[PDB]
């Protein structure tokens, strides 16, 4: 019943600030790393940052530094990812993947994904 | 930044046949490769972790093998459900890098 | 003389560098292609090699004390060492592997392992009493100083090996990663041959064991006092067995815990193109000992001698046992804190090519648990060698040192058996280590506390036995 709810279309304008949300429910939010992946329409997936919603220790991707900023609202159990000044090449499907790996369990896979928010600029 | 190359972008297969998608890591990843299956209009679903294991619910026809640099996901009993893009992700080093994606073209 | 006492230290440094360059990445060498050994076959081969290095030590000492002499036995054992080492660069290199070739390349690698094990055993049994003999004529204080610097050379060889040889083996190549240990053995042999012109050599005494094997009387006073000293040194060696189990279990479980603590990864050398070797995690004890032995010899030892504290080597072994028990307790505390920490925050870090699941606890939190153990090797280890040399009979010093190393190996294997015992489902302290490969579900804190209790009991028993030994 692990559900990472995603909004869907997130049409914005270039140069603005975008805050994609991922409502994580059905599981203990603050024990698994919440990663964000980006799939362009005609390319493959690109892992863009992870955040642990217990210390908010974000292990961002170097290609996505200063673009993405991974935040967590633990009160509502939501993981936010903010793109600053998204140009024309930032339009893609952003999945909020979980990471199934924690105390005693060396599963090490993305486990449960979000439906993917289609950011269009 | 391990460039995880899936040199075959499109695999064409038939129902009941066998297709082995390949994935060559840039470096010695080890048994640290996860194969995902993104169905059309769906989020990727983990198929095979550690490059040789099987997630719960995989129909056991989708086997995984390989280690180090070369990895392979073999479907020996391709049904009509296996019409999806198969992604080869490495978690051996950060940042996690996916494969270019290989999609089965059922004929 | 300083030339002989420098040649011995240098050849021991090179021998230790070769040994640690073999052991550090032996399991992964056989596991990886093209050897394609099984998961446990490489570990079994390494265990057999270490067991050979420990079991051949008393026989390596008897060979030097009955047939060949201390000086010539080290030369022969280093020649065998080099001959067995030559297999590994030959096997790793694919051009020369065809000549040599529990797997496809089993015979060549097992012959190499056997030869290197016998060489290590004989060198370890013979080179430390031979090294002590150089300054033996200058008193027991000179012998103690030489043993301090001999352990420093051992640990410097370990530093060089686990730092450079392991890194080259894992992140550069296994041909040039295994050729350097062979060159180290060759350099040790060359150094010993060159220093033979300055070494102090005691001729062998073949009959010395015969009288010991037989029992005014039919034997002289010296030949019965040798047996009287042997039967007094045997109980002390036996009482050190649990210390050896505890310490060799530290050397493994501390690394296991290191791998599951947040290791600060380097973005320059241990970055993505390369890997962080798992030998660097074993290198911390030797790093600390490198800085602790000069402090002991220049500062701690003169003060303890001036004020008369701890004159006997057995009291020093006892304080080393106490410090290693304190290290076990500190490790248990740190592991309890870690297991509390890895329930809501587990990070992934790659060591070699294995993705360990560490806690959000800095690796340097092992500094209090390692410094103490370092002090242990300052006291319990070095003084042990002293007691294995000073208390040995004059004619069978190499044999007694080999027996001391054999009992060290018996302790190591008893510790391996104890770790396997706590891994059973009935106890389950370390049972959850094969299903997933991480100690995050394993009660390593309870195991560390068990090691601390075992070491406390051993320290009490050793105090009793040391009091009896000195009357």
């Amino acid at each position: 019943q692990v559900q990472l709810q995603q909004p869907g279309t997130e049409l914005v304008r270039p140069g603005a600030s975008v805050k994609l949300s991922c409502k994580a429910s059905g599981y203990s939010f603050t024990r698994y790393w919440m990663n964000w992946v980006k799939q362009r329409p005609g390319q493959g997936l690109e892992w863009i940052g992870m955040v642990h919603p217990s210390d908010s220790e974000t292990r961002l991707n170097q290609n996505f530094k200063d673009k993405a900023t991974l935040t967590v609202d633990k009160s509502s159990s939501i993981a936010y990812m903010q793109l600053s000044s998204p140009t024309s090449e930032d339009s893609a499907v952003y999945y909020c993947a979980r990471w199934g790996a924690y105390y005693k369990y060396d599963w090490d896979y993305f486990d449960s994904w979000g439906q993917g928010t289609t950011l269009t600029v | 930044d391990i460039v995880m190359t899936q040199s075959q972008k499109f695999m064409s297969t038939s129902v009941g046949d066998r297709v082995s998608v390949t994935c060559k890591a840039s470096q010695n990843v080890g048994t640290n490769v996860v194969w995902y299956q993104q169905k059309p209009g769906q989020s990727p679903k983990v198929l095979i972790y550690s490059a040789s294991y099987r997630y719960s619910g995989v129909p056991d026809r989708i086997t995984g093998s390989g280690s180090g640099t070369d990895f392979t996901l073999t479907i020996s009993n391709v049904q009509s459900e296996d019409l999806a893009e198969y992604f080869c992700q490495q978690y051996n080093n950060f940042p996690y890098t996916f494969g270019g994606g290989t999609n089965l073209e059922i004929k | 003389r300083r030339a002989a006492c420098g040649a011995v230290l240098l050849t021991e440094l090179l021998e230790r560098a070769a040994f640690y360059g073999i052991t550090s990445n032996l399991v992964l060498f056989l596991n990886g292609a093209p050897f394609c050994w099984e998961g446990a076959q490489a570990s079994e081969a390494l265990l057999l090699f270490m067991g050979l290095t420990y079991l051949g030590s008393p026989f390596g000492g008897w060979l030097a004390d009955a047939r060949l002499g201390r000086a010539r036995a080290i030369l022969l054992s280093l020649a065998l060492y080099l001959l067995g080492m030559l297999a590994f660069p030959l096997l790793a290199a694919p051009a020369t592997r065809a000549a040599l070739c529990a797997r496809c390349c089993s015979p060549a690698t097992f012959a190499g392992l056997v030869l290197v094990g016998l060489g290590v055993a004989t060198v370890k049994a013979n080179i430390t009493p031979f090294g002590a003999d150089q300054v033996k004529d200058r008193g027991p204080e000179a012998t103690r100083r030489f043993f301090n610097w001999f352990y420093w050379s051992i640990n410097l060889g370990a530093i060089l090996s686990l730092g450079g040889i392991a890194y080259i083996q894992q992140n550069v190549s296994f041909v040039t990663g295994y050729a350097i240990p062979t060159v180290c053995v060759g350099l040790a042999f060359v150094v010993f041959l060159c220093g033979q012109s300055v070494f102090i050599t005691k001729p062998p005494d073949g009959s010395a064991f015969t009288d010991m094997f037989k029992i005014g009387g039919p034997f002289t006073e010296e030949k019965v006092e040798d047996v009287k000293a042997l039967v007094k040194i045997v109980p002390v060696f036996l009482a050190l067995i649990p210390y050896w189990t505890v310490y060799f279990q530290m050397q493994t479980t501390y690394v296991l815990q290191s791998l599951h603590l947040r290791i600060p990864e380097i973005s320059n050398i241990t970055t993505t193109p390369h890997t962080l070797p798992a030998a660097w995690l074993t290198m911390f004890d030797a790093v600390l000992i490198l800085l602790l032995i000069p402090l002991k010899d220049k500062l701690v030892d003169p003060i303890l001698r001036r004020h008369g504290l701890l004159p006997s080597s057995l009291k020093r072994i006892a304080v080393g046992m106490f410090f290693v028990m304190c290290s076990a307790f500190a490790a248990g505390i740190l592991e309890s804190k870690r297991l509390n920490l890895v329930k809501e925050k587990t990070i992934n870090q790659t060591i070699g090519n294995v993705v360990y699941h560490a806690a959000d606890l800095s690796l340097w939190w092992q500094v209090p648990q390692y410094l103490l153990i370092g002090i242990s090797e300052i006291f319990a280890s070095i003084a042990g060698l002293e007691f294995a040399y000073s208390a040995a009979p004059k004619s069978m010093q190499s044999a007694i040192m080999g027996l001391f190393f054999f009992f060290s190996g018996v302790g190591s294997f008893v510790g391996s058996g104890l770790l396997a015992l706590v891994s059973i489902k009935a106890i389950g302290w370390m049972s959850s280590h094969t299903d997933f490969g991480n100690i995050n579900g394993c009660y390593l804190n309870y195991y560390f506390f068990l090691l601390a209790a075992i070491q406390g009991a051993t320290l009490l028993l050793f105090l009793i036995i040391s009091v009896k030994y000195d009357h």
